[PDB]
């Protein structure tokens, strides 16, 4: 932990570009695992309706499937509006 | 000499019969196996010569953005 300080000092004195590149790359690898917004990005990607939602044939045993888009059932995107 | 070194003829006789039975059974088994192999290769209905086919578990049975698949 003491010699690494001298090594970093020498690298910064001689090769600032390499030090900057390595720092930026290391941040790029490690930061996304520690961020709480990557889940939000995944859900935003999942909430984009590229495809037509094919309706389900009613059998009388779906309490959680809406009959109309304005019905309270189904997923809600209110989290996206406030995001 | 016969008592000390040799046996009776019955022993050799019956050993010969046992050997003959084993060899005849082996011959008939070999011929039957050849016929079975020929039939299985010709028809393909047996356990042998079952060449692989595409697994139907890979098919996706979901709506395909188009009603006509
Ligand atoms: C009264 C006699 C007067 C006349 C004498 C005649 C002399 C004849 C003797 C010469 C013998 C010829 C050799 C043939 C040996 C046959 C070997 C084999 O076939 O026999 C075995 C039998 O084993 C015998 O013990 C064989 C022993 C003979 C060994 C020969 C060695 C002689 C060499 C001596 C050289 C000198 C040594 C000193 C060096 C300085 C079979 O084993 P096994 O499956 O169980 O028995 C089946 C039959 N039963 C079940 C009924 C018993
Ligand atoms: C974990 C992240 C990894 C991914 C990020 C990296 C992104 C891209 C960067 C890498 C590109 C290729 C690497 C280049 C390797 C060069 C090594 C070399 O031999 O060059 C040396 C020069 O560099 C060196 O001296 C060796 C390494 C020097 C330091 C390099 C980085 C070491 C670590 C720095 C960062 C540490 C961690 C981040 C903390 C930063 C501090 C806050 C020789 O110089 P020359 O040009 O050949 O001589 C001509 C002049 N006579």
């Amino acid at each position: 932990a003491g010699r690494i300080a001298s090594f970093l000092k020498n690298a910064w004195a001689k090769e600032p570009v390499l030090v900057a590149s390595f720092a930026i790359g290391g941040l790029a690898i490690i930061l996304p695992s520690l961020s709480p917004y990557t889940n939000y990005a995944i859900r935003i990607n999942r909430a984009t309706p590229y495809n037509y939602p094919v309706p389900l044939r009613d059998d009388g045993n779906m309490p959680d499937v809406p009959s109309h888009p304005q019905d309270p059932q189904g997923p809600s995107l209110e989290w996206l509006k406030n995001l | 000499i016969a008592r000390t070194f040799y046996d009776g003829p019955e022993k050799n006789y019956e050993k010969t019969m046992a050997i003959l039975q084993i060899e005849a059974e082996k011959a008939e088994l070999r011929l039957k196996e050849l016929e079975v192999r020929r039939l299985m290769r010709a028809r393909g209905d047996g356990p042998w010569y079952q060449y692989p086919t595409i697994d139907k578990a890979l098919i996706d049975h979901s709506p395909k953005t188009t009603p006509d698949n």
